[PDB]
RNA sequence: GAGGAGGGUGGUGAUGGCGUGCCUUUUGAAGAAUGAGCCUGCGAGUCAGGGACAUGUCGCAAGGUUAACCCGUGUGGGGUA
RNA sequence: AUGCCGUGGUGUAAAGCGUGGCAGUGAGACGGCGGGGGAUAAGCUCCGUACGUCGAAAGGGAAACAGCCCAGAUCGCCGGC
RNA sequence: CGCGGCACAUCCACCUUGUGGUGGGUGUGGGUAGGGGAGCGUCCCUCAUUCAGCGAAGCCACCGGGUGACCGGUGGUGGA
């Protein structure tokens, strides 16, 4: 369940603005 | 057409950097900028410009006390379970020149031309170097104020 | 001595006697053009001033009108069937600097 | 009228294969593989004519920054200084003076340093 | 698995409600309010209809009002 | 008075009432400016689209 | 005049089984993609007289 | 033109950056989905009909036009059903 | 609160409408906000949204990265913001 | 944004004032399914004209041209 949590934390960067696909 | 340097234009000099009370990061940046030629206005990214850099007193470099204990250096041999690790503190006992040299090579570009740039780098643990046939001018860290 | 002359929305470092390709000027071959400068260097003096540089001009003589190299464009997106072919020759002017 | 195809069809085959001279392998020899690569080569060329306007500016700024630090100023306050003094020389020529005439580049730093405000960290 | 054998059905939506709003100019015969019951009552120049359908008897302008608690629809000719 | 409205950001991703309010003000592209009157119908257009424009009381 | 696939000589049977051979399935030897097969939309005997009116 | 200096063609490309084949089919394929070893040649909206609807265009015009047929060396002239 | 319908002003070329010719599409995807199913799980599934992008959108940023942030590529430039 | 080329729509001016042309503004020009418009190349026939055993076609190479499909020149090979 680690790949889901790590891909979901990278939407909280400055360029993504809280949002990514998926 | 803008200036492109020919073969036979680059003039290479010799610098010596005393490493007594310099942190490892500031020294590796200033050595990498001096080996590549980022300070000369004839810089071209495909040309090995830049100068020879000698780093003496490599055993004295300012590394933090908790970085000597906990920062690790990893090497893998290709064999299963080949992950061999040391600390920074026990590499400064054995090969303090290799610690300073590893910090500079991570700051160079990852290409074929940086392999001919790193051949102009000499790191020595003591205060004495064998290159007195040349005349290495001493180099100090300057920060241009703004 | 040299000057930085401004023509065609671009700047060029010129001296007296230099041959420069610039954008298409509406002047025929053999005529004279007066072109504005952005900097004038005469050895150690640089003159660097809009009140002073607006009184200094570069005199150019038109050698003729040439063409750019042939540029070929074939646009292509991946799995669409989209194609677009296009060509272009840029029109230039050859210019001898006589003034400064 | 039965029409043979070859006089018409060989016209685009000869031109694709001449544009691919100097490619290695099947990309200079075979028409179907030379044509797949001409699609990429003219997209790469289009892409790079618009990229080298930024690539040469990235080269000039690197040389203006190297020459300014010899004259104990950064690139940063040099561009502020020449905008403040009204010197409209572009970066193509400012990185060309820095090589061929270093004395005139020192004379431009002194114009930029003088027009710079007394405390640059104070608000406008 | 079990089933929703007792549910799953509905009738059609009947498109009820106000069809001409206030101050809007109408013709003679235009349906103003379509409703079940008298949610709205007729007024001057408005008739009810067979299934409480509140049409127009006279060309004019629609206006809504109150007449002793009940809300009415009227036309001003 | 009389206002100067300069468009600052893009209409890409903007909504219908935001795009059509920029169309009635007369703006075409980024950094395009226009001179308009300060009546009640104008600053209602500005209030819809104030995150996309920069207004100044200019001549 | 030309011949269609039904008018070229031969070509009645299916030349091999459809599945299991590793070849493309073909159906007849006189299909238009073969050498010697029928012409698709080829010339046929036409008359090209028109009906131009007498006054014209 | 004997050699060098400057420029210019033609060939090559040390080195730096950028750079995920083509087709088909998909919400989405560089895809480890499909098809293609290579080259040359061949291989897919055609034709009939006073058909049907709509249009561009030409002739005649409150009219327009013939079909089978007849006469001619033919693409011409007759032929009102 | 918004949204919806009417009306008077003001604004705004490539809005709207009627009737013909020719279509294609009718497998959608993720992101924001509102809700159902599911355990208030799913890169789940089903609706709403003059909401957005991808589909069919290249370029810059998010290391890489259809759908996120910026911005919509007529062509050329060794200019500038 | 700047400077230069092209195209489309619209407006303003005129020259037989839309069958059109010229000039000047402003706007527009990513694009799959698909719709509309305008063209390139191969072959055959008719009329007109012009080349060709002092070398046609076809082929090969080099140098050039056009906004694209593509074109032209010159030379080698070749034989209608
Ligand atoms: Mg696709
Ligand atoms: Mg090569
Ligand atoms: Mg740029
Ligand atoms: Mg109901
Ligand atoms: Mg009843
Ligand atoms: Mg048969
Ligand atoms: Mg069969
Ligand atoms: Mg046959
Ligand atoms: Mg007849
Ligand atoms: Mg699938
Ligand atoms: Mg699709
Ligand atoms: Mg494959
Ligand atoms: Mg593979
Ligand atoms: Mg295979
Ligand atoms: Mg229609
Ligand atoms: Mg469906
Ligand atoms: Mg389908
Ligand atoms: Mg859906
Ligand atoms: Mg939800
Ligand atoms: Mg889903
Ligand atoms: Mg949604
Ligand atoms: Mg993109
Ligand atoms: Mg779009
Ligand atoms: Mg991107
Ligand atoms: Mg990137
Ligand atoms: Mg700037
Ligand atoms: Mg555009
Ligand atoms: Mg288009
Ligand atoms: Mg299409
Ligand atoms: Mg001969
Ligand atoms: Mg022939
Ligand atoms: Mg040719
Ligand atoms: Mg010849
Ligand atoms: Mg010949």
């Amino acid at each position: 369940a680690k790949r889901g949590r790590k891909k979901r934390d990278r939407k909280y960067s400055k360029a993504n603005h809280g949002k990514r696909p998926n | 057409p803008t200036y492109a340097p020919k073969a036979g234009d680059t003039t290479r000099s010799w610098y010596v950097i005393d490493a007594t009370d310099v942190v490892l990061g500031r020294l590796a940046v200033a050595a990498a900028n001096l080996l590549r030629g980022k300070h000369k206005p004839t810089f071209a990214p495909n040309v090995d410009g830049g100068d020879f850099v000698i780093v003496i007193n490599a055993d004295k470099v300012a590394i933090s006390g908790d970085k000597l204990q906990h920062k690790m250096v990893y090497r893998h041999s290709g064999y299963p379970g080949g992950l061999h690790k040391r600390t920074i503190g026990e590499l400064m006992q054995r090969h303090p020149d290799r610690v300073v040299e590893k910090a500079i090579l991570g700051m160079l570009p990852k290409n074929r031309l940086s392999r001919q740039i790193q051949r102009k780098l000499r790191v020595y643990a003591g205060p004495e170097h064998p290159h007195s046939a040349q005349q290495p001018v001493p180099y100090e860290l300057k920060q241009v104020a703004q | 001595t040299y000057a930085i002359v401004k023509t065609g929305g671009k700047q060029y470092k010129v001296a007296v006697g230099d041959v420069v390709k610039v954008e298409k000027l509406e002047s025929e071959q053999g005529e004279k053009v007066s072109l504005p400068v952005a900097l004038v260097v005469d050895g150690a003096t640089v003159t660097t001033d809009a009140k002073a540089l607006a009184k200094v001009a570069v005199t150019g003589e038109v050698l003729g009108h040439t063409k750019g190299p042939k540029i070929r464009i074939h646009k292509f997106k991946n799995k669409t069937g989209y194609h677009k072919r296009q060509g272009h020759r840029q029109q230039l002017t050859v210019l001898k600097v006589t003034g400064i | 009228a039965r029409v043979k195809r070859a006089v018409n069809a060989h016209k685009k085959r000869r031109s694709i294969l001449k544009a691919s001279r100097g490619y290695r392998g099947q990309r200079s020899r075979l028409y179907r593989k030379a044509k797949e690569q001409q699609l990429h080569s003219l997209n790469y060329a289009y892409r790079d004519r618009r990229a080298r306007k930024g690539e040469f500016r990235k080269l000039w700024i690197a040389r203006i920054n190297a020459a300014a630090r010899l004259n104990d100023i950064t690139y940063n306050r040099l561009i502020q200084g020449l905008k403040a003094a009204g010197v409209e020389v572009d970066r193509k020529n400012l990185a060309d003076i820095a090589i061929s005439d270093p004395a005139a580049f020192t004379a431009l730093v002194d114009v930029a340093r003088a027009a710079l405000p007394e405390d640059v960290n104070a608000p406008s | 698995g079990a089933s929703s054998s007792r549910n799953g059905r509905d009738s059609a939506a009947q498109r009820l409600g106000v069809k001409r709003y206030g101050g809007q100019v109408v013709k003679a015969g235009e349906i103003l309010v379509r409703q079940r019951g008298t949610k709205f009552h007729p007024g001057v120049n408005v008739g009810r209809g067979g299934d409480d359908t509140l049409f127009a008897k006279t060309a004019g302008a629609v206006e809504f009002g109150i007449k002793r608690g009940r809300k009415t629809v009227s036309i001003v000719g | 008075s009389q206002l100067k409205i300069t468009q600052v950001r893009s209409t890409i991703g903007a909504r219908w009432k935001q795009r059509e309010s920029l169309r009635t003000l007369g703006l075409r592209r980024i950094r395009h400016s226009v001179i308009r009157e300060d009546n009640a119908a104008t600053r209602g257009l500005i209030a819809v689209v104030r995150h996309l424009v920069e207004v100044e009381p200019a001549q | 005049s030309t011949k269609t696939r039904g008018e070229v000589s031969g070509g009645g049977r299916k030349p091999y089984r459809q599945k299991g051979t590793g070849r493309a399935r073909q159906g007849s030897t006189r299909a238009p993609q073969f050498t010697g097969g029928g012409v698709v939309h080829g010339p046929k005997p036409r008359d090209y007289s028109q009906r131009t009116p007498k006054k014209m």
